[PDB]
């Protein structure tokens, strides 16, 4: 799935370029309109977030749902 | 036929490398031009750094590979000397090595290829130089046009009428007509928090970083002072022995006073008697420049103290003001000290910067402290970036005079001419000169792809064009095609392309040249 | 997949590691047979019912199967030792097999294509041959005997056969033919001529060289100190075929102008034979009468119809050549004779020469009542001269132990100087592969062989030196003082013959594999 | 000081040749080791050259023939 072991352009570390990294940065995107697109207009529905630590809180509130929402990724 | 063995194999490790550096060159092609594409690198720390600068992008990529770091050192000798085009340089070297590939694969020694590289490389500056446009310093008003078109390019565009002839100056100041090598390093830049853009100064002396005597009593400014550097720090001695200052009751507060008074007050004695009213003393951690009862005295004796300069400002006011730094007291004298027609401080919000005019100095280097200043930290970092680049630029083109059109124009007529006079060449020379020239063709190549534009139609209507143009006929982003970059105000210096040619050169000879590896432990 | 049935190209390195070491590994078969003290060698069948020891190297290599076409290659071009001497074959393959190892090493230094290596190969196997020849020596003292011999030799072959009719007239006859020659005694030194009128009993013997069909309209019935030059040009009958051809000719006469014109156009070639200093000129065409006017105004003799074997036995007596074109004036190799004479024998027009250059035939002038009579008289005389030809191939040897070995790989050296670089490794190659025999023979005869190798090559090459290699005594000795010699037929057979088995595999770049069978 | 032979590999193929010379009047078993001597002394050039970039072998044959 992911790309590894290059063999070739020995940097610091892994190297991901092209149509790999546009897909992936594509579909972080559309994860996050997907997460976030059941608040939208006033008759939406709100969606419940849930800490590391066992506690929760429900709102559909865009701005707090991102804020509070954690995206382990750049375009995130 | 007989030849040489070659029971060895530095091939391997030579295409290894090869393949490497071809690597990194095209990882960094894609951001060449004012359309090339963002790189984002996370760091070991995590930080996340999205940029389009080639030399920033080499540096967080942390190459392993030995021979790959030849690229940043290539990019910082083109920042040294160019100041820009370290995507350009870079993109060659990569060209360049993929047709040491080739030539290889084909049998040609690798000291051949280094060889007939280098002389292409000559052939080539030669003919660039010949085809350059003619400038000359005199003209004020080409070197303003040449920086404010160097600055439209950045995030100040209004102000850029003011920013160019700022470093047209500034560079003037330094460079003369004829000084043939000069360093930009003499121009200091400094950057203030508060103001805008249009709050600069060139001030011909040299400009402090800190503030004066905030206490009561402090001149603030003195007229016909000296100024002198200081590395020490006037305060009481302290023995390496155990001391220290116990009060138990405002009776001994007389003895402690007069004692710091008395040793403060010898040491401002020793620094009246060279006639020094400006007091520069170096920043230090361990204690502070001068003691309060020591600024009082000096206030008595209308002496300008300013503390808090760090070593990089005293290095610049030594080399600026013509004066030595002072080790310690014993050695501070009059002949280590300069003479300024008025140092005092510009009491404005958020600058209150001291500033040295009438330097008056023959040994002294006409050096030059700008001021910036800036509401943000955007603003100031802005503009000093932008100042830096036009003083490059202007610097270049003190060194080798010279403006040659962008868009890749000047590649494709060297290739051109090139591919043209290697039919006189012989022997294994006419090919390298070949696959040379059309390794040249790969910067307009990369222009074209990163414009968006078909690279065939792009490189095909700049060959015809130039059937009639030289160099004026190049790529322009404005126009999204092959037109009369001269024309649009395209143009880069002379040096920066024959420095880009040269350092494309030398990587390949030096990567060329590199057989094996072993470790020293 | 490429080809098919277990027969594809294999890869070029593959395949010309393979050419090269599986070749070579066949004298490792045949290497230890080498010399009269070489070791035994086990060839054992699936069944083991059937195993057996020789140390024959002819059975050796036509036993055991060789899968590596390479292999069957080098001994399929070896096997020619066979049919030629009959012996020896041992020697043949291990001087190719370290002629292939020379090679090899020499590509491995140089990564290119081994045709100046098959030149350089080419160049030593002449001069050590030339050597070889020198340093032969002839037992065939007591030529009387010899020849008393030969003519019981021809009175044996005459039997039964047509020439029986004088049976000593024709013994004597063959045997001078082949006496007299002093040299090579192939047919093509000897002519006969065949005509009609008289008994075979009444044949004559003529030293010199005649042929038919003679020559001329207006040309010199003799012709004395003649410069001979040969060439093939059409200067009778120019533009054979002209059938379909349009001419842009209002009647025939131009058209015969044209044709002259065309003939007129050789002049030039005409002319430039005068410019070599020849006075008389053989064309193996038919010659026209202009140009044969053209060669009387030059003063050269035209000879007309010599056709191919006619042509190439006046060279090989005159010592001449042949060509096509005449490039440069004064740039030719020119023959000679004394006298030619124009004679009919038996009604029928002959050319006599006498005085060729160093010419080594002979003639016998055939007198029979019909064409049967005729051509069964040439057969016989053919048989008789083959079968005593032998005495002039046998009694010829060379040193053994060595010596004419390592005086090959000397001039084989001495060769290895003058010459160009590029060929001096190649021609060294050549000498170290000639050494390896010595080498092997002493290591199987149990001795030091690196020392007996450099005492004899150093023997060798300090001067006239006949000493060579002593497997009774593990010493060195004189070869000539001991009597200890070895045929020169055999030694130019495996010397030749391992040159082309050398030469076969070293033009080959890639070979297929061969089908197990 | 001052004392120089000709360069180039000429002073190396001289030892080359001189050895050669010497490797003649000796014994076979000292000989071979003269002969390789000899052999290591003509590498040299042979390096020198390969380092030059030029065709080694033709060189060093034709300056050894020469």
């Amino acid at each position: 799935f992911n790309n590894s072991r290059s063999d070739t352009l020995f940097l610091g570390g892994e190297k991901i370029s092209g149509d790999d990294i546009r897909n992936q940065n594509v579909l972080a995107t559309m994860a996050v309109a997907n997460v976030v697109k059941s608040s939208l207009g006033p008759v939406g529905l709100d969606k419940m977030l849930v800490d590391d630590i066992g506690d929760f809180t429900v709102t559909n509130d865009g701005a707090t749902i991102l804020s509070l929402l954690d995206v382990q990724h750049p375009a995130g | 036929n007989a030849t040489f063995k070659n029971k060895e194999k530095p091939q391997e490790v030579r295409k290894a490398n090869i393949i490497a550096a071809r690597s990194v060159a095209d990882a960094i092609r894609t951001s060449l031009g004012p359309k090339g594409m963002d790189k984002m690198i996370k760091t070991s720390r995590g930080e996340i750094i999205i940029s389009n600068d080639g030399h920033t992008i080499l540096k967080q990529m942390a190459i392993l590979h030995p021979v790959a770091r030849m690229l940043v050192e290539v990019s910082a000798a083109q920042d040294s000397e160019a100041g820009d085009g370290t995507t350009s340089v870079v993109i060659l070297t990569g060209a360049l090595l993929g047709a040491a590939e080739r030539l290889l694969n084909k049998g040609i020694h690798p000291t051949i290829i280094a060889d007939s590289f280098q002389s292409a490389a000559k052939r080539s500056v030669d003919i660039l130089l010949e085809m350059c446009h003619k400038v000359s310093l005199s003209d004020r008003e080409q070197l303003v046009r040449a920086a404010s078109t160097s600055l439209s390019s950045k995030i100040v565009s209004q102000y850029s009428s003011f920013l160019a002839p700022l470093a047209v100056d500034s560079v003037l100041k330094i460079s003369d007509e004829n000084s043939k090598n000069v360093d930009l390093n003499d121009i200091r830049l400094v950057k203030k928090v508060g103001g805008t853009i249009d709050d600069t100064e060139m001030i011909d002396g040299v400009v402090l970083t800190q503030t004066a005597i905030k206490s009561a009593g402090g001149p603030t400014r003195k007229e016909k002072a000296k100024i002198g550097l200081i590395q020490f720090q006037i305060s009481p001695p302290k023995p390496d022995t155990e001391n220290n200052i116990i009060v138990n009751d405002y009776r001994q507060m007389d003895k402690i006073l007069k004692e710091e008074r008395a040793y403060l007050l010898n040491i401002c004695k020793k620094i009246k008697k060279a006639k020094c009213n400006v007091l520069l003393i170096q920043k230090s951690i361990l204690r502070d420049a001068v003691n309060d009862l020591a600024l009082h005295f000096l206030s008595k004796l209308n002496i300008m103290v300013v503390k808090d300069i760090e070593r990089e400002e005293i290095e610049f006011l030594s080399k600026g003001l013509g004066c030595k730094p002072i080790a310690d007291i014993e050695l501070f004298t009059e002949d280590r000290l300069g003479s300024a027609d008025l140092v005092e401080e510009i009491d404005s919000d958020g600058s209150k910067i001291v500033r040295v005019t009438g330097i008056r100095n023959n040994n002294a280097r006409p050096t030059v402290s700008v001021v910036i200043r800036g509401a943000n930290n955007m603003i100031i970092d802005e503009t000093e970036r932008s100042l830096h680049d036009a003083l490059c630029v202007i610097r270049c083109l003190v060194k080798e005079r010279g403006l040659i059109a962008g868009g890749g124009a000047p590649e494709i007529e060297i290739s051109r001419r090139l591919s043209k006079e290697a039919r006189s060449m012989e022997g294994v020379q006419a090919f390298i000169w070949q696959e040379f020239a059309s390794a040249l063709e790969v910067i307009p190549t990369t222009l074209a792809e990163n414009a968006g534009l078909n690279s065939i139609k792009v490189v095909t209507e700049l060959r015809s064009k130039h059937e009639n143009g030289e160099l004026n006929d190049g790529i322009s982003v404005r126009r999204s095609g092959t037109t009369n970059t001269y024309e649009e105000h395209i143009l880069q210096p002379v040096l920066v392309s024959t420095s880009a040619i040269t350092l494309a050169s030398e990587c390949v000879k030096s990567i060329l040249r590199i057989d094996d590896i072993a470790f020293s432990r | 997949q490429i080809f098919g049935d277990q027969v594809t190209e294999e890869r070029a390195e593959n395949a010309r590691l393979s050419a090269f070491v599986g070749a070579i590994a066949v004298g490792d078969l045949v290497k230890s047979t080498l010399g009269p003290k070489g070791m035994d060698k086990l060839l054992q069948s699936a069944s083991s019912n059937t195993c057996m020891v020789t140390n024959d190297g002819a059975t050796i290599l036509k036993s055991i199967p060789l899968d590596n076409p390479a292999a069957k290659v080098l001994v399929n071009i070896s096997k020619v030792q066979d049919d030629e001497v009959g012996d020896g074959t041992t020697s043949v393959t291990v001087l190719s097999a370290e002629l292939l190892r020379e090679a090899e090493k020499l590509i491995d230094q140089s990564k290119i294509h081994p045709q100046t290596i098959i030149e350089g190969y080419r160049l030593a196997s002449a001069a050590a041959l030339d050597a070889l020849t020198k340093a032969a020596v002839d037992n065939s003292h007591d030529k009387t005997m010899f020849r008393e011999d030969l003519i019981h030799i021809a009175k044996t072959t005459l039997s039964s056969k047509i020439l029986s009719q004088d049976k000593d007239h024709f013994a004597e006859l063959a045997t001078n033919a082949i006496l007299r020659l002093k040299g090579s005694t192939n047919l093509e030194h000897i002519q006969i001529i065949k005509i009609l009128g008289g008994k075979l009993s009444d044949s004559f013997l003529d030293e010199g060289f005649i042929l038919a069909k003679k020559f001329g309209n207006n040309q010199p019935k003799r012709i004395e100190n003649a410069k001979i030059l040969i060439a093939n040009t059409t200067l009778d009958t120019d533009k054979v075929k002209i059938f379909g051809t349009k001419f842009k000719v209002d009647s025939t006469a131009k058209l015969a102008q044209l044709e002259k014109a065309e003939r007129e156009k050789m002049k030039n070639k005409i002319a430039k034979i005068s410019k070599f200093g020849i006075n008389t000129f053989i064309n193996r065409q038919l010659i026209y009468d202009y140009p044969e006017q053209l060669f009387t105004d030059l003063g050269i003799n035209s000879i007309e119809h010599a056709d191919f074997e006619g042509v190439e036995r006046l060279a090989l007596v005159t010592g001449g050549e042949v060509v096509s074109t005449f490039d440069e004036p004064s740039k030719c190799k020119l023959g000679e004779c004394d006298v030619i004479e124009e004679i009919m024998l038996g009604e029928q027009p002959f050319l006599k020469f006498s005085g060729c250059k160093a010419g080594e035939a002979c003639t016998i002038v055939l007198r029979g009542a019909t064409d049967q009579t005729l051509d069964e008289a040439e057969r016989s005389l053919h048989d008789a001269l083959s079968v005593l030809s032998q005495t002039t191939k046998e009694t010829r040897t060379v040193l053994g132990g060595g010596c004419a070995e390592m005086v090959m790989s000397k001039a084989v050296d001495t060769e290895a100087q003058n010459i160009d670089g590029k060929k001096s490794l190649a021609v060294e190659a050549f000498a170290r592969a000639l050494r390896q025999l010595p080498t092997i023979l002493a290591d199987n005869a149990g001795f030091d062989s690196s020392e007996l190798v450099s005492k004899l090559r150093s023997s060798i090459y300090n001067g006239i030196s006949t000493s060579g290699l002593d497997l009774n005594n593990g010493t060195i000795a004189d070869m000539r003082q001991l009597g200890i010699v070895e045929s020169y037929k055999l030694k130019r057979a495996v010397v030749s013959s391992a040159s082309e088995a050398a030469e076969v595999l070293l033009r080959v770049d890639n070979i297929i594999r061969a089908r197990p069978r």
